[PDB]
C-alpha cells in the first residue's frame, strides 16, 4: 500500500520462486508415490464403487484430494508476479 | 506421518477482549496409516496452556471411512484464559 | 459426580441438538399451520372479543397457548450447554 511499492509488481516472490519450484517438484514425487499407494489400496479392495451414486472408486478421491491440497497451497501464495505464477502453473 | 490443513482465527474476541481460538479443521492428507482394517480417521484438536481446568480442552471432527486424505471442514472455538497471552498457548 | 466429569459442562447435549432443532422445525411448521387454523376459526367467529373486557379475540390466546406448550417442550430439556440452548432460542 505504500505508493513507492503499489507502483511495482513486488520483487520478493522472485526470492522465493526457486523454493516454490523445489516444493512443486517434491510435491510431484509425493503425489506419484501417494498415487501408487491409493491405487494399490483400491486394487486390493477390487475397485469398489465409493457408493451407489459415487460410481467411481476411492483412489480417484484420494488422488484429487492430494492434487487439491497441493494446488491450494500454491493458490494461497497468491503470487503477485503473473510470470512466476505462469511458471508455477 | 501425514499433515492437517487447518485454518485458524485468533479472535481477541471482538465481543470481550478475552481470546477465543476458532480452528477450522479443513482436511488431513498423507496419513501414514494404511491399516489392517477399516481406517476411520477423525481429528482431535486440543488447546494447551495455563488456566484451562474450567474450559473445553478437546474437540474432535467426525470420522471419515477408509480415507487417508479425509476432508472435514469442521470449525471449533476454544477459549483461552483472559489473563495469559496467546504466546502462553 | 465422578471428578473427571464433574470438572465439565456435559457434552452429550451436542448429540441431541440437531434432533431438537428438527423437533423445533416440525413444531414451527405445525405451529404455522395451527396459526392459520386459529386465525381462520376466529375469522369464522367474525373475530369476536374473547369477552367484552378481554378485548382481543381467541386466536391470540390459542397462539400463545401453543407457543407456550412448544416452549415448554424445549425448556423441559434444560440443556447444560447454554450455547446449544442459545441455538434453540
Amino acid at each position: 500500500e505504500l505508493p513507492t511499492f503499489k507502483d511495482r509488481v513486488p520483487e520478493y516472490p522472485a526470492w522465493f520462486e526457486p523454493f516454490v519450484i523445489q516444493w512443486l517438484d517434491e510435491n510431484e514425487e509425493v503425489s506419484r508415490d501417494f498415487l501408487h499407494g491409493a491405487l494399490e489400496r483400491d486394487k486390493k479392495d477390487g475397485f469398489q464403487q465409493t457408493s451407489e451414486h459415487a460410481l467411481f472408486s476411492c483412489s480417484v478421491v484420494d488422488v484429487f484430494s492430494q492434487l487439491n491440497q497441493s494446488f491450494e497451497i500454491i493458490k494461497k501464495l497468491e503470487c503477485p508476479d503473473p510470470q512466476i505464477v505462469g511458471h508455477y502453473m | 506421518v501425514g499433515e492437517v490443513s487447518v485454518h485458524v482465527e485468533l479472535f481477541t474476541h471482538p465481543g470481550t477482549g478475552e481470546q477465543k481460538v476458532t480452528v477450522k479443521v479443513v482436511a488431513a492428507n498423507d496419513l501414514k496409516w494404511q491399516t489392517s482394517g477399516i481406517f476411520r480417521p477423525f481429528i482431535e484438536v486440543n488447546i494447551v496452556g495455563p488456566q484451562l481446568s474450567d474450559k473445553k480442552r478437546k474437540f474432535a471432527t467426525k470420522s471419515k471411512n477408509n480415507s487417508w486424505a479425509p476432508k472435514y471442514n469442521e470449525s471449533f472455538q476454544f477459549s483461552l484464559s483472559a489473563d495469559a497471552g496467546p504466546e502462553c498457548y
